[PDB]
């Protein structure tokens, strides 16, 4: 995911097979390469209470 | 007219109180410095409830508290605007704002006057609280104080408290608890 | 004063002010302040053939009334004889 | 006889109990801190009832009080009359107007007049009714206020018919009636002796004739009078003879305005104790059944300030203050507990009031209340566009469809084609290249002098240099000739009437729709000024106007020397400060313009400033013109906050700093041909047309001639003082037109004028 939006999917496909390993590896905009317009620390400080209340989903902090 | 334009821009029915979110607080204050720049005393506007982080409500009279919405309404920025391809800093203000359901401006100094009353009248009633027969802490709504470690008179505080006083609600919860039972109205629309 | 003196005065005074308006400035923004603000005019209509002295008292309005206009809820209305007819004759569509 | 009433100190709580009893919650009434308590118009009744009641009682007005019957009662305030406040005592004075027998029973008319402080505020209308047979007609008059009729003296015959009349009563039986048009402003009161025979008619009034300025003056009176009457000759003489001006005049569509919900009390106590109405017939269901009344009957009045809230509140929009008039006609009765669609419309105007109309019907769909309400308009500024917007046809269109727009024209393109012989209209009409004049026989003579009398003065160190406008009519001159390569309507000496024309006739037909309010402000852009002047003062004839605009323009076209192909010296230029920088403020613009000035010695001044920070307009030497456009478009590319070096640098610092800058350009331009070619810049637009440097000091010589052209054409009987203190914003001074020792200082200073230093020198002229 790299937007806001883009997570709340993610959390969709979570709730999909509860039982299954999910990696979501929350990138920046600040990363190399491929970018985003999207600061590095709103969209984690703002989600990150509903990624949390799915234990299938690994979360993982990227860029910089 | 007022009502009318209110109405047509998305914002409540006027009344004495609004609420303002995802503003700071010293961003919303900063607004009503302004509007409250230039009206006279007797009809401005000043934060009534700290209910949270970028979550506020100022109170005065409603027409001026209309103002307040005006000057606020060119500031912000239409909802669905997807400023996805905008680079972050640069990106406008979205907030949102209305009116709340009350006939009356609580916490402000509309009702002053009323204060030094309603307290003669409590005393020629029966009414008043003795810190002996309090018999778990009571936490200020100003001060996140317990009420009991009060010089004067309880009464005559929670009367200040409510009708004077702001609320600075997340200060006034300080303590630390399992379990908060919401008792006060309105189901989930409440206080819990 | 008496009615037919002040007449009198009244009268060179304006006689003056026109004759003399000739050479002297027109201070038009010091104006528009004075009905825009001293009077708080809620519709100002121009009255000629095309809207130039409206369009220069709505630059007025945005650039110093911002403020003013919001907080005191007073809302105006800028209307030119040449396009503005309906607004000013009461007579609008359905 | 008068009936004086009691007077009354207004108390706030009487007014919080009236307020809550017939339930008007406007905040204009509400105790506020900061703000004086406001008293209804409603309240009126509680004052005056006491004193209007009274006069359905004598012996002489015999009625049975049981059958007594309200048919409508009006408010109306007095015109500058502030409204009923909580601190003040009034007076209240019933005079009973109409008292008729009719067939089906006997009315009773009564006025009250409520004042404050000697003066009245206000009127109170109630008519009531016994109902029975009577024949009373030994005590029965009734006093009638007869419209305004218009008469225009056309004929000779005309005037005699007129003279052949008794009542017909002039004050110089010798005053010139041809061609004049005259008002009968008329009042007739009659007493009945009979069924259907008057036993006595008069009429009276004064007769006023029309100014140029289209005020009225009294020049007689209406006398009529007669016993054993039948009708009213006068009146009849009057409608036939002539046309009946009705100050109310209806929009195109009704607009509606609202429809809403009203109800009646659960009792009619509440009101009775506010109001004093202790009738039984509305609170003892004895009294009521007694009478064979539905039941205890809701007071009328109620109900006419129960409907008149609703008025209030969305109609003035809760501004108390703009009802000046309410007036309410009881249909039928209504019982406590009923609900009340009241619907209200904006139906026309009436002398820059709204006219609104409303009809309250009852859950049976039966009408119980009719009135209607005058309220003020929003506060209305009127500006007049000055010169350069004109085009071809302006305002012709209104001249087809307007009568006003009509006799606007008309009686100045009569003036210039007989005292100059052009068509203003044609000129407007159809913008001709060239046009030439033809001074032709007996009638061309007359008008060639008109032209050889054109005089510029020009007063130079107490010398008067004076020269004719046109230099070339002569004698033995034939024709002269206006030229423009574009088009004469372009050419000022036209531009001004023509712009002045269409404005003056617009404003006229609005004034004529009844849309003008009283309090108005006003002002005029350069040109304007005297359209305005013209439009809201009557401060001259439409034929003066077009006189002293037209001279304004030959006069600014001979006050410049001039070149062979008519070429100019000077020039305008349009600068808007914002465009050179961010950082170049008003006090910016100034400097730099004042140091170009005094550094090459030429001329530029600031003439217009017209938007703060952003549309200005210099005039002076093309040269210097030329200078400033070009220093200002240095300090853009140079990006010169002088703010900034003001602060950091000294005054005979930056001073000097950019009369460098100021030096560098201005050779630039004095080595340019004759008359210089003014550039486009940055921030500068040069206004093409422009030749006389007008609004700045230079045309401070043409001043003298003009000052006495103004006051052979600005009589002082014109100049009404009320039309132009406080709302008449001039150009020289930007502050509201007062006549005090204050503001003719102000104007001394602004220009050093004799009559006027004199005047401010010696103010103590104050007893006649």
């Amino acid at each position: 995911p790299g937007s806001i939006d883009a997570i709340s999917q993610v959390i969709n496909i979570a709730k999909a097979h509860p039982n299954f390993p999910i990696a979501l590896q929350w990138t920046g905009g600040r990363g190399g390469g491929h970018h985003s317009f999207e600061d590095a620390h709103t969209p984690m400080l703002q989600m990150y209470s509903k990624i949390r209340r799915h234990p299938n989903i690994m979360l993982i902090f990227g860029s910089g | 007219s007022i009502l009318e334009d209110s109405l047509e821009n998305n914002e409540g029915v006027p009344s004495p109180m609004l609420s303002i979110s995802n503003l700071t607080q010293e961003q919303v204050q900063d607004y009503v410095n302004k509007t409250n720049s230039h009206l006279p005393a007797g009809k401005q506007v000043e934060i009534s409830l700290v209910n949270g982080a970028k979550n506020l409500v100022v109170s005065g009279p409603p027409q001026s508290l209309y103002g307040l919405n005006l000057t606020l309404r060119k500031a912000k920025a239409p909802s669905g605007l997807d400023q996805s391809r905008i680079p972050f800093s640069e990106r406008k203000l979205k907030f949102s704002n209305r009116f709340l359901p009350v006939a009356s401006p609580f916490h402000s100094h509309l009702l002053v006057p009323a204060s030094d009353l309603i307290n003669k009248d409590l005393v020629k009633n029966n009414v008043s609280f003795n810190a002996k027969d309090i018999q778990i802490p009571v936490y200020d709504t100003f001060d996140g104080s317990d009420l009991r470690v009060l010089s004067g008179s309880i009464s005559e505080r929670i009367v200040d408290c409510i009708i004077r006083l702001p609320v600075k609600w997340e200060t006034t919860t300080q303590f630390k608890a399992t379990h908060i039972l919401d008792f006060g109205p309105g189901g989930a629309s409440g206080l819990g | 004063m008496k009615p037919e003196v002040e007449q009198e005065l009244a009268h060179i005074l304006l006689t003056e002010l026109l004759a003399y308006q000739f050479a002297s400035p027109v201070r038009w923004i010091e104006t528009q302040d004075v009905f825009l603000k001293d009077f708080n005019t809620e519709r100002v209509v121009e009255i000629g053939p095309s809207p130039t002295l409206a369009g220069m008292a709505q630059r007025t309005l945005k650039n110093k009334y911002e403020s003013y206009d919001a907080a005191l809820s007073l809302h105006r209305e800028i209307l030119c004889y040449s396009k503005d007819a309906k607004e000013i004759y009461y007579t609008p569509d359905p | 006889d008068v009936i004086k009433g009691k007077d009354f100190e207004i108390t706030a709580k009487e007014v919080y109990d009236f307020t809550h009893a017939v339930g008007n919650n406007c905040e204009d009434f509400v105790s506020r801190p900061d703000r004086t308590m406001l008293a209804p118009m409603d309240f009126a009744i509680v004052v005056g009832w006491r004193a209007i009641i009274k006069a359905i009682f004598p012996n002489t007005v015999d009625g049975d009080l049981l059958k007594l019957v309200h048919l409508s009662n009006g408010y109306k305030m007095i015109p500058g009359a502030k409204p009923l406040q909580v601190g003040d005592v009034v007076s209240t004075t019933a005079v009973i107007e109409s008292v008729v027998n009719q067939p089906t029973g006997k009315i009773v008319d009564v006025v009250g007049t409520l004042s404050r402080n000697g003066k009245p505020v206000m009127e109170v209308t109630s008519s009531f009714f016994y109902r029975g047979n009577y024949t009373d007609f030994e005590n029965t008059f009734q006093k009638t206020v007869e419209p305004v009729y218009q008469m225009h003296i056309k004929t000779s015959k005309d005037i005699a018919v007129l003279r052949s009349k008794e009542w017909f009563q002039l004050d110089d039986e010798d005053f010139d009636l041809l061609n004049k048009t005259l008002t009968f402003e008329t009042e007739t009161e009659v007493t009945f002796k009979n069924a259907n025979i008057f036993s006595s008619v008069k009429c009276f009034g004064p007769i006023k004739v029309e100014l140029p300025t289209k005020e009225t003056v009294e020049i007689g009176i209406v006398d009529y009078e007669a016993g054993a009457s039948h009708g009213n000759p006068v009146v009849d003489f009057l409608k036939r003879n002539g046309s009946t001006l009705e100050q109310k005049v209806n929009l195109e569509n009704p607009i509606p305005i609202a429809v809403l919900d009203s109800y009646t009390p659960s009792t009619n106590e509440p009101y009775a104790r506010v109001s004093g109405d202790l009738n039984p017939i509305h609170v003892s269901r004895h009294f009521a059944s007694y009478a064979n009344l539905p039941g205890t009957i809701t007071h009328g009045m109620f109900s006419s300030a129960s409907v008149r809230a609703l008025i209030e509140n969305w109609a003035a929009d809760s501004v108390s203050s703009r009802v000046r008039g309410y007036t309410c006609q009881f249909v039928d009765m209504v019982l406590p507990n009923t609900a009340l669609k009241t619907s209200i419309q904006h139906v026309g105007m009436i002398n820059g009031r709204k006219l609104i109309k409303f009809e309250t019907r009852n859950e049976d769909d039966v009408v119980v209340l009719t009135g209607e309400a005058e309220i003020e308009q929003p506060v209305t500024t009127f500006v007049f566009t000055g010169q350069g917007s004109q085009e071809q046809g302006m305002g012709m269109d209104l001249y087809k469809t307007s009568k006003a727009a009509q006799d606007v024209w008309n009686r100045a393109d009569n003036h210039f084609k007989d005292t100059y012989g052009f068509s203003i209209l044609d000129i407007v009409i159809n913008n001709p290249v060239n046009l030439t004049i033809h001074f032709g026989g007996e009638k061309g003579k007359r008008i060639r002098e008109n032209y050889s009398a054109m005089i510029f003065e020009t007063i130079v160190d107490g010398k008067l240099k004076t020269e004719k406008i046109f230099k070339e009519i002569n004698e033995h001159s034939t024709s002269y000739t206006f030229r423009s390569e574009k088009g004469l309507l372009s050419a000022t000496q036209f531009t001004q009437p023509a712009l002045t024309l269409m404005e003056k006739a617009a404003f006229e037909d609005l004034k004529s729709k009844g849309l003008i309010p009283a309090d108005a402000t006003f002002a005029g852009h350069s040109l304007g000024e005297y359209a305005a002047l013209a439009s809201l003062a009557d401060v001259m004839s439409i034929e003066s106007l077009v006189e002293v605009v037209f001279y304004r323009g030959m006069t600014m076209q001979v006050a410049v020397p001039r070149d062979e192909l008519g070429r100019s010296n000077y020039g305008m230029i349009a600068i808007n400060p914002g465009r050179v920088a961010a950082s170049f403020s008003q006090e910016a613009l100034q400097y730099v313009v004042e140091r170009v000035g005094k550094r090459t010695g030429w001329l530029v001044e600031i003439v217009n400033y017209n938007v703060e920070n952003q549309q200005y307009v210099a005039a002076g030497d093309l040269r210097a013109l030329d200078t400033v456009t070009n220093v200002l478009n240095f300090i853009k590319l140079q990006k010169i906050d002088i703010i900034e070096l003001q602060k950091s640098l000294s005054l005979e610092e930056v001073e000097g700093h950019l009369f460098e800058i100021i030096d560098e350009a201005s050779k630039k331009s004095a080595v340019k041909p004759r008359p210089l070619k003014l550039e486009r810049g940055f921030a500068c637009i040069p206004l093409v047309g422009i030749s006389v440097p007008f609004h700045s000091t230079y045309l401070m010589n043409g001043v003298k001639p003009f000052k006495s052209f103004l006051k052979k054409n600005i009589i002082k009987e014109n100049v009404k003082v009320a039309r132009l203190a406080g709302k008449y914003i001039p150009n020289l001074t930007a502050k509201p037109f007062q006549v005090t020792k204050e503001y003719f200082q102000d104007v001394y200073d602004l220009t050093g004028s004799e009559p006027i230093k004199e005047i401010i020198d010696n103010w103590e002229k104050y007893e006649q």
